[PDB]
RNA sequence: CGGGGAAUCAGGGUUCGAUUCCGGAGAGGGAGCCUGAGAAACGGCUACCACAUCCAAGGAAGGCAGCAGGCGCGCAAAUUACCCACUCCCGACCCGGGGAGGUAGUGACGAAAAAUAACAAUACAGGACUCUUUCGAGGCCCUGUAAUUGGAAUGAGUCCACUUUAAAUCCUUUAACGAGGAUCCAUUGGAGGGCAAGUCUGGUGCCAGCAGCCGCGGUAAUUCCAGCUCCAAUAGCGUAUAUUAAAGUUGCUGCAGUUAAAAAGCUCGUAGUUGGAUCU
């Protein structure tokens, strides 16, 4: 009785990765990871706002 | 209270020992009988024979069946059963396989939902779950 | 037995604390102001210093006209001073707990090559001397945590068979004038 | 700069009395064998297994 | 096996030390010897015990816990390579020999250094200095989006040669070739809390599964399975296990014993521990 296995893995809709440009490595992501907290800085009120906040 | 003079060293230090012996890790590292009890015998990994597949029900606020396995180990013989852990990862085991497990996380403690499981499966035929899980590898039989 | 030595150390220690946004910030901080690669080089300085300040708390613990605490003050008092993170005026065995981590990172050869003009930008100096374009005195040196000695500083160049020393234009250069 | 070791002797017949024979062997005063280590060794146990005057036969 | 020592650690401590240096022990297990200055020696002998090789069936020969290598065992560990050039050792010896040792091969045990791109001009965008009541006007820098352009510098590799070396290889030195994003494309884990980073969208519907712990999933799932995005470390990152600090949860420093685990029913009493002033 029950016991399915692989039921929701094989049931999801197979929806492929879109080709983007690569990320920098090493030293020029640190730098762009300093230049997007540090350097242009938008004031806010209260900084209610995450990296990833969406909505 | 404790005694506090020059001359009681002995006395400290047999009474240390006496009442380190009241300790649990300790009497679990040092009494000797929960090293041969343990299937795996002081080892990180062992490797057995697959003898079957068993549906083992959660505990009760949650309710699933985990995808567990009875294996015999190699080197003694004993039996234990091993949590297969990611969907689907059931149907890449068969009967008599050869099979590597590890312990499961808290060093022979039963872990979450599932009840008396102190293992889980890491390879199965010599490539690991993982690889087989996300399609890098293919499994010989 | 074999012919070999064993003898090797670590140049870092991993924080305590793996994810608080205070030191997260603090360092990326510096990497931002001294263009480093990851947070390991940063650890590194950190535990040169702590090193530094170690030895000389465990030196302020004797007495002021011990010989041992005279004679390794005054060591480090002048291997500190010659790479130029103390002065002569406050080259005192007290001082030293009162040194930061961007003392040291002003030493390393990327930012002097920075500060020198030799380069437009921190990132850019790290490249050059990556590239093999920077020479200090006569040696050509690739290595961007070179510390530079307080002796040394005053001549670095741009190492003579680069391209923006004396002579020998690179591919590029070679590649677009031989078009027509 | 390249920085090595220099020797100028006397003569040549000190030359080849002291210097090593590879450093000889690279100026064409000198000839290695050309046998093997292994070679030789089998011989030597071949060799060890016989007597007298039938050793040098073997080989 | 013991030390020298190692990991961790405020101070005190805990744990490890088969392992290259010093000492001991033993060559399948025991036992007895010969030679010799030195051995109860095993790349010496003689037995018995257990294994096991060639047999013409009478006999004969064994000992890798040396170097490679193989089987077996297992979670678990490398080439049946080259040299006596270096270091030393032995001999009748400046000459011979050394799987000692050295050199390469395998090697993400572990440690050190360190790429994966930088810059310039433009189009937006900020933050400043001067002039303006203000709006604004500029020549001052900075930032990425660049579905925008531009040549310059390169190491990876390809590969003459020299150098290295016993002979090589590698490193270093160098001719020649070698860079525009569909590349010479960086991964491993995670995104409810602890604990940094989504109440995004689709699918599933107490199923599949996730989840160290608390918990999530029974039709608006911030937790499953995916897409996008984001976060951490980064040539590394997961997981299992032993151990150390967290643990003042073994407490000497430094814990507790009314009600939370805990003071013997009571007294005597030996060893143990501790023991009042006082002498220049």
């Amino acid at each position: 009785s029950l016991a399915r296995a692989g039921k929701v893995r094989g049931q999801t809709p197979k929806v492929a990765k879109q080709e983007k440009k690569k990320k920098k490595t090493g030293r020029a992501k640190r730098r762009m990871q300093y230049n997007r907290r540090f350097v242009n800085v938008v004031p806010t009120f209260g900084k209610k706002k995450g990296p990833n906040a969406n909505s | 209270g404790k005694c506090r003079g020059l001359r009681t060293a002995r006395k400290l230090r047999s009474h240390r020992r006496d009442q380190k012996w009241h300790d649990k890790q300790y009497k679990k590292a040092h009494l000797g009988t929960a090293l041969k009890a343990n299937p795996f015998g002081g080892a990180s990994h062992a490797k057995g024979i697959v003898l079957e597949k068993v549906g083992v029900e959660a505990k009760q606020p949650n309710s699933a069946i985990r995808k567990c396995v009875r294996v015999q180990l190699i080197k003694n013989g004993k039996k234990i059963t091993a949590f297969v852990p990611n969907d689907g990862c059931l149907n890449f085991i068969e009967e008599n396989d050869e099979v590597l497990v590890a312990g499961f996380g808290r060093k022979g403690h039963a872990v979450g939902d599932i009840p008396g499981v102190r293992f889980k499966v890491v390879k199965v035929a010599n490539v690991s779950l993982l690889a087989l899980y996300k399609g890098k590898k293919e499994r010989p039989r | 037995p074999v012919a070999r030595s064993w003898v090797c150390r670590k140049t870092y220690v991993t924080p305590r604390r793996p994810f608080e946004k205070s030191r997260l910030d603090q360092e990326l901080k510096l990497i931002g102001e001294y263009g480093l690669r990851n947070k390991r080089e940063v650890w590194r300085v950190k535990f040169t210093l702590a090193k530094i300040r170690k030895a000389a708390r465990e030196l302020l613990t004797l007495d002021e006209k011990d010989p041992r605490r005279l004679f390794e003050g005054n060591a480090l008092l002048r291997r500190l001073v010659r790479i130029g993170v103390l002065d002569e005026g406050k080259m005192k065995l007290d001082y030293i707990l009162g040194l930061k981590i961007e003392d040291f990172l002003e030493r390393r050869l990327q930012t002097q090559v920075f500060k020198l003009g030799l380069a437009k930008s921190i990132h850019h100096a790290r490249v050059l001397i990556r590239q093999r374009h920077i020479r200090v005195r006569k040696q050509v040196v690739n290595i961007p945590s070179f510390i530079v000695r307080l002796d040394s500083q005053k001549h670095i160049d741009f190492s003579l068979r680069s391209p923006y020393g004396g002579g020998r234009p690179g591919r590029v250069k070679r590649k677009n004038a031989k078009k027509g | 700069k390249t920085t090595g070791f220099g020797m100028i002797y006397d003569s040549l017949d000190y030359a080849k009395k002291n210097e090593p024979k590879h450093r000889l062997a690279r100026h064409g005063l000198y000839e290695k064998k050309k046998t093997s280590r292994k070679q030789r060794k089998e011989r030597k146990n071949r060799m060890k297994k016989v007597r007298g005057t039938a050793k040098a036969n073997v080989g």
